């Protein structure tokens, strides 16, 4: 899976 | 600040006229990831695959162009590249020795 | 002997079209399996390998799954690149990069070697997560907005958390699923090929071709003496097949050519290969 969470930069 | 793509035209086979073979046109080392790639059959595009973005360690992009092709003594190939970093368009004719 | 499951994330807003563009692919080892682009009608989460055509059998949900993970990647670093572009004061005009690659190195038997997180802006390093996981390093001044606010957020747990265990499932789950195609190891068809300049030189050239994984080493040698650096090494290129090819010349004494060997390293070999020309 891709990664369930991103946080902005 | 632009790095400019390196570019290599061959064939998957080794080349025998007539035999059929797959035309590939590799652009890699580039950057920013905007380009126009394009295989060419005697100046003419082709109908042509285009994989998926991707880069390398030193976050330069590579990408691959490619289409099923039958060599001919009479018919030339060339990748026709362009990119922000080049001045203009640019043309890697396929020598069946890359 | 690790494996790994790569995946790079690539958002870029370009002169000539409002609204960037996001392409995210993941890899095992140098097979290519999933992509997501958002130039399309309706975006989704597609297969690129054999073996993810079946991914449905065990995992109905995993095409809508990611199609949601890729869609809000997407729309986090869309504002991404207006975020950095503001804290280097870029004006609106330009066309810039924002680029992700996070995966983990898998040992033998299910064991983490090593997990990472990267981002660059424009093509230089911005921000990554250290060996630990549980810290950043910063690049420049612009970079250090974004780790305190990641630091507030303790983004680096939820990062951690999925590295060290989602990661690592997924790579096995792969691994087993696809073990045609990815626990392969494609040794290259080696030969020499020759090729006249002038009366007083020739160029030897070292082929190989149809070798996966890409890692490869070829070496010309004169006598045993080690003839790297004034070697012509080709970049590594794909064949379409999910294969690999690659080539080393050397330019030597016509009427010598037999004092030259060619030497072949690939992981699919039984031991590496020292190679002659023979007419």
């Amino acid at each position: 899976d891709y990664i369930n969470t991103n946080l902005v930069p | 600040e632009p790095r400019t793509p390196k570019i290599q035209v061959y064939s998957r086979h080794p080349a025998e006229n007539g035999k059929p073979n797959y035309l590939n046109c590799y652009v890699y080392g580039f950057h920013p990831p905007q380009i126009e790639i394009d295989l060419l059959k005697n100046g003419q595009k082709m109908k042509t695959e285009q994989s998926d973005l991707s880069f390398s360690k030193d976050w330069s992009f590579y990408l691959l162009v490619h289409t099923d092709f039958t060599p001919s003594t009479v018919d030339e190939y060339s990748c026709r590249v362009n990119h922000s970093s080049l001045a203009a368009p640019h043309m890697v004719k396929w020598d069946r020795n890359n | 002997g690790f494996h790994s499951l790569r995946y790079f994330y690539t958002a870029w807003s370009r002169p000539g079209s409002g609204e960037p563009r996001f392409v995210a692919v993941g890899y095992v080892d140098d097979t290519q399996f999933v992509r997501f682009d958002s130039d399309n009608a309706s975006p989704r989460a597609e297969p690129r390998a054999p073996w993810m055509d079946l991914v449905e059998q065990q995992d109905p949900q995993y095409w809508d799954r990611n199609t949601r993970n890729a869609r809000d990647a997407a729309q986090t670093y869309r504002v991404g690149l207006d975020n950095v572009r503001g804290y280097y004061n870029q004006s609106e005009a330009g066309s810039h990069t924002i680029q992700r690659m996070y995966g983990c190195d898998v040992g033998p038997h299910g064991r983490l070697l090593r997990g990472y997180d990267q981002l660059a802006y424009d093509g230089a390093d911005y921000i990554a997560l250290n060996e630990d996981l549980r810290s950043w390093t910063a690049a420049d001044l612009a970079a250090q907005n974004t780790r305190r606010k990641w630091e507030e957020a303790g983004y680096a747990e939820r990062d951690r958390a999925y590295l060290e265990g989602e990661c690592v499932e997924w790579l096995l789950k792969h691994l087993e699923n696809g073990r045609e195609t990815l626990l392969r190891a494609d040794p290259p068809k080696t030969h020499i090929t020759h090729h006249p300049i002038s009366d007083r030189e020739v160029t030897l050239r070292c082929w190989a071709l149809g070798f996966y994984p890409e890692e490869i080493t070829l070496t010309w040698q004169h006598d045993g003496e080690d003839q790297t650096q004034e070697m012509e090494l080709v970049e590594t290129r794909p064949d379409g097949n999910g294969a690999f090819q690659k080539w080393a010349a050397l330019v030597v004494p016509s009427g010598e050519e037999q004092r030259y060997t060619c030497h072949v390293q690939h992981e699919g070999l039984p031991q590496p290969l020292t190679l002659r020309w023979e007419p």
